[PDB]
């Protein structure tokens, strides 16, 4: 009975794929917002005040 | 009960997909409107 | 590596003869058969001659006079080249070290910090000014 | 007017078919680059839009598969405005926020 | 060599993750650090000190756009049907900012926009510096004069004067680092707070101008030059 | 005047109706600032709605409007939707003086070029009246239509005799409009003042 | 003195001794 069983392939291909997908997205938009205030946090000085 | 929720779901995605890339009814395409 | 194309892919006239110029004047020799280096530089430049402000005024003086070559290198050194650079470089890894591509493209302007924004407010992936 | 400009830029795209849909009507508050997933074949945007009436925010993810519905998906920018019709998708079942098919819309920027 | 479906499906996900690498390494390598300044217009030196470093690093930074660039986008932008010559473009524009520069060292602010007013600073006989201000609230500029007064008043020269000031409005407003004089740098900083980083090179001729009235050179019709070349 | 005034507040009945008859966006600013959280309808009804009109992109032509602050009255129909209430019929005028009313026979809600708009429509009333017919508090504080003119003055009387038909006036104008038509009896609390009883009424 | 000038914009220019004498009183 033991051996007859195995782990399937369509439904983890679609699951894990949609995972990574949405944990990519938002890994993106979180590099982006950082990345951009970086960008914003280094021009952002008055030269005299 | 012969047919799990979760293969059923599958079933639907696999559908869904087979539905969206080959149309059978010309009117399920995107047209854009004149203006 | 120019020759080929996917079917139903139509390849604009003037992103076709940017391509060429581009060839002929070296800024494809670091190409390694990396067939997504191509597909960015022509999508890049589609969107910027479809959709781009100045683009647009680009592709219509491309379209109806025939300029010089000091006018189009100073068009391609001026706009295309800053973003393509950039776009490629945001791509591909092994072009940091690609000792080709930076022996072309050392000089041209950074444009992150724009292009960045850009991005970031869901403009597409050739947008250098803004949309007409 | 104000709206004046607005609507020489409206897009308008529809199906002939007629399907059960979501209406979402709104702002776009945030909109991300595309993600192409199924075997390189479909493009996914995820959406934050903030409706009108309720000011809420809710978050959607939206499916292109087609060249036109491609094109009709790169219309929409941050602080479109849009009046979306979505008919939903059996994939949102593994996913936290709902996957829609565009079926008409109407974008103005 | 050959993969699973699966390991598809991992390889997309690794080159996502690689992209967003190259996301923060694109940043990372363009070496910069954050602009300083100063609070108070104390010394004439420490502030020329300033302008002179954050020019300096702007410049290596290579982000900044020439008068060539502004003139070429000007170009690009009036086309309806007819060519505009790119030289005679930069040259209307070269004489706009050497008026726009003749008229602020003699204590007569220039207004471009609501947002840019370009001034001058004296500290002392033959010490001056051109600043570029914001409106200011209570106390009105002394004898504030609008571009207008400083164009010729042909059509052509107007409107190519009035596509390069809204052009170059739009590329600071984006974040862009705009030139303006010759070795000098335009910025918008934080807000809507705008700052003009003086070179040695300009602050020479703004004190040599000052000096012994020795005024920059009348502009001429340059050819264009192969940057390829 | 305090206690009227305390039981519509404090201890409103729900549905209640808020008609702030004002000419100046100014004028009820704060009457309606008071009004966002703390009414169930609002109707704005005078320049001032013209002014909100001219927030919605339609043209008012003639009809004056407080521009400075059109802004925030674009912001408030974005704060409350169903809280407010516009006039969708329009009487425009030839001019400022007493010739008679100009209606459209079509597309009454655009008021067209040259034209100002002066008084509310039979369509407006009706709707008002079918709205009203279902409201415990029915406020005012002010006048609906300008009175120096006869043409143009039924829009407040009209509104008085429907609404007879609590019911509490507290306008500057309204009041004595309300007293010279002979329906003080049927209305619950008629105020003496205009002007206080309103910046009472705001908090 | 006080001038107006292309744009018609008037201006009070003021010497060192006549502030001097306005911060006194």
């Amino acid at each position: 009975i033991n051996q007859t069983k195995e782990i399937d392939v369509n439904s983890k291909i679609v699951k894990t794929e949609l995972e990574y997908v949405e944990e990519d997205s938002r890994l993106r938009k979180e590099k982006i917002e950082l990345i951009q205030k970086n960008y914003d946090n280094l021009n952002a000085k008055p030269l005299v005040g | 009960k012969i047919i799990s929720e979760e293969k059923e779901i599958l079933h639907l995605i696999e559908q869904s997909k087979r539905d969206r890339d080959f149309i059978d009814n010309f009117s399920k395409i995107l047209e854009e409107k004149n203006l | 590596s120019l020759i080929d194309q996917a079917e139903y892919e139509v390849i604009d006239y003037e992103t076709s003869a940017i391509l060429f110029l581009l060839l002929k004047k070296g800024f494809l020799n670091f190409y390694t058969e990396k067939t997504e280096a191509l597909k960015v530089i022509i999508g890049v430049i589609k969107v910027f001659l479809a959709k781009d402000v100045l683009g647009r005024k680009m592709r219509a003086i491309l379209v109806e006079h025939g300029i010089d070559s000091i006018v189009w290198n100073l068009y391609l050194n001026h706009m295309i080249l800053p973003l393509l650079k950039y776009h490629l470089l945001s791509e591909l890894q092994y072009l940091a070290t690609n000792r080709e591509f930076i022996k072309k493209f050392k000089d041209i302007r950074n444009d992150g910090r724009i292009l960045l924004a850009y991005e970031r407010k869901g403009y597409e992936r050739g947008i250098a000014y803004d949309y007409k | 007017n104000i709206f004046a400009n607005k609507i020489a830029n409206q897009k308008a795209y529809f199906k002939r078919d007629i399907k059960t849909v979501h209406t979402f009507l709104g702002r776009v508050n945030y909109i991300q680059r595309a993600s192409k997933f199924n075997d390189e074949k479909r493009v996914f945007r995820p959406l934050q839009i903030e409706l009108s009436g309720t000011n809420e925010i809710v978050d959607i993810y939206l499916e292109a598969t087609t060249y036109i519905s491609k094109k009709a998906l790169d219309e929409i920018r941050q602080n479109s405005y849009i009046f979306l019709e979505a008919k939903w998708l059996p994939e949102s079942n593994f996913l936290n926020n709902p996957l829609f098919e565009i079926q008409n819309i109407v974008i103005e920027n | 060599i050959v993969k699973t479906e699966l390991e598809y499906v991992e390889e997309d996900s690794r080159l996502r993750k690689e992209k967003i690498e190259l996301i923060q390494k694109n940043y990372d390598n363009l070496n910069a650090k954050p602009l300083v300044g100063v609070d108070l217009y104390e010394s004439y030196s420490l502030v020329l000190n300033k302008s002179a470093w954050n020019y300096n690093e702007i410049i290596q930074r290579d982000t900044q756009l020439t008068i060539l660039d502004m003139a070429l986008q000007v170009h690009l932008f009036l086309y309806e049907g007819k060519i505009i010559d790119i030289a005679h473009i930069q040259k209307i524009i070269k004489t706009f900012v050497l008026n726009v520069f003749a008229k602020i060292i003699k204590g007569v602010p220039i207004v471009l926009n609501p947002i840019i007013i370009f001034d001058s600073v004296r500290f002392d006989k033959s010490k001056i510096l051109p600043v570029a201000v914001a409106n200011p609230k209570l106390m009105p500029p002394l004898g504030v004069q609008d571009w207008d007064t400083i164009v010729d008043e042909d059509e052509e020269i107007k409107k190519i004067v009035s596509t390069f000031i809204k052009l170059l409005e739009n590329a600071l407003t984006v974040g862009h680092e705009v030139e303006f004089f010759q070795d000098t740098l335009l910025v918008r900083n934080v807000d809507g707070i705008t700052s003009l980083y003086v070179s040695e090179k300009a602050a020479q001729v703004f004190n040599n101008s000052v000096i012994d009235q020795i005024m920059p050179e009348k502009p001429k019709y340059e050819a264009l030059e192969d940057p390829f070349s | 005047e305090i206690k009227n005034l305390d039981k519509a507040l404090s201890r409103p009945e729900r549905p209640i109706v808020a008609i702030l008859g004002g000419a100046k966006v100014s004028d009820k600013i704060g009457v309606l600032n008071n009004l966002l959280k703390y009414v169930d309808k609002i109707i704005i009804g005078g320049a001032m709605a013209y002014t909100f009109l001219a927030a919605q992109g339609i043209g008012i032509g003639k009809s004056l409007v407080e521009e400075d602050k059109i802004d925030l009255a674009r912001e408030y129909l974005k704060n409350n939707l169903d809280k407010f209430v516009l006039p969708i019929d329009y009487a425009l005028a030839k001019d400022f003086e007493d010739v008679k009313p100009f209606y459209n026979l079509e597309n009454t809600l655009e008021i067209p070029n040259g034209y100002m708009g002066l008084d509310i429509g039979p369509k407006s009333i009706e709707v008002f009246k079918k709205y009203i017919k279902d409201a415990k508090t029915i406020l005012w504080n002010g006048p609906l239509g300008v009175t120096e003119f006869k043409y143009f003055k039924e829009g407040t009387k009209a509104i008085a005799k429907a609404i007879t038909e609590y019911t509490v006036v507290g306008g500057g104008d309204s009041v004595a409009i309300i007293e010279e038509l002979g329906l003080d009896r049927r209305f619950s609390h008629v105020s003496t003042g205009g002007g206080a009883t309103l910046e009472f009424l705001e908090g």
